């Protein structure tokens, strides 16, 4: 859905673009191989993302 | 020399049963206590205790309520909140 | 040059950087919810020159900070007044 970085919560410094910049790969990680830009080495990132869950019974 | 803890220690066998490495963990949630040791042995002899610095989630450490001058471990740390030691308006 | 990076759990921050060609350091500082500061140099005779009667040229040698010449098409005065301008000396 989205990846960015935040320097107060809900304010958005940098969204970065996908196809350009990112691409989800084999639907586990985030990829940086795009030409584009990409946060600086050991810094954290957010990320918002959509999965299928096995719901569990009596937990989910 | 550090504070009392539960630890383990894990010896490592070598050419023969006088000589020994050793290595000791400190056994503590808290990650200013937490601790990894090493050393050599020979009979009754030995090298210091090598402690080895971790960084916590990849980070320096942070220190407060406390006096500067009472901390006694080399090493990188965030300072704040310290109760005495100081210099004069440096709160951190 | 040789960077010696802190970083804390919350994110503070201290940069040194030594430059590896002259020798000179440059600092610079983080909070949690900032970003770095400008490099902070160590400190120079030239850091000075706003206090001084004399400017310090490159070689270290003293000149005056105000040369005023006919082909700078300048009256006295407005050369006075520039100089203000560009350096803040009072004297």
């Amino acid at each position: 859905v989205k990846v960015w970085t935040e320097t107060s919560p809900g304010v958005t410094t940098k969204e970065y673009k996908q196809g350009e910049d990112f691409r989800l790969t084999d639907g586990q990680t985030i990829d940086w191989s795009p030409q584009g830009q990409e946060p600086s080495g050991g810094t954290s990132y957010y990320v918002s993302y959509k999965y299928n869950k096995r719901m569990e019974a009596g937990k989910d | 020399d550090m504070e009392s803890l539960d630890v383990v220690l894990h010896v490592v066998p070598l050419d023969t049963s006088s000589k020994v490495v050793q290595h000791l963990y400190t056994l503590s949630t808290n990650n200013n206590q937490i601790k990894m040791l090493y050393r050599f042995v020979s009979g009754n002899s030995s090298s210091e205790w090598q402690f080895i610095q971790g960084l916590p989630s990849n980070k320096n450490a942070v220190i407060s309520g406390t006096n500067i001058l009472d901390i006694a471990s080399p090493g990188v740390y965030f300072v704040m909140g310290m109760t005495g030691g100081m210099p004069s308006g440096v709160s951190s | 040059g040789f960077l010696d990076l802190s970083v804390d759990a919350n994110d503070n921050r201290l940069a040194r950087l030594t430059d590896a060609e002259t020798g000179k350091e440059y600092t610079s500082i983080k909070k949690p919810t900032g970003t770095y500061t400008a490099w902070k140099k160590e400190f120079e005779p030239k850091d000075m020159e706003k206090y001084l009667l004399s400017s310090i040229r490159d070689d270290g040698s003293a000149s005056f900070p105000l040369l005023v010449y006919t082909s700078d098409s300048k009256t006295f005065q407005q050369a006075i007044i520039d100089h203000i301008d560009r350096t803040g000396q009072t004297t």
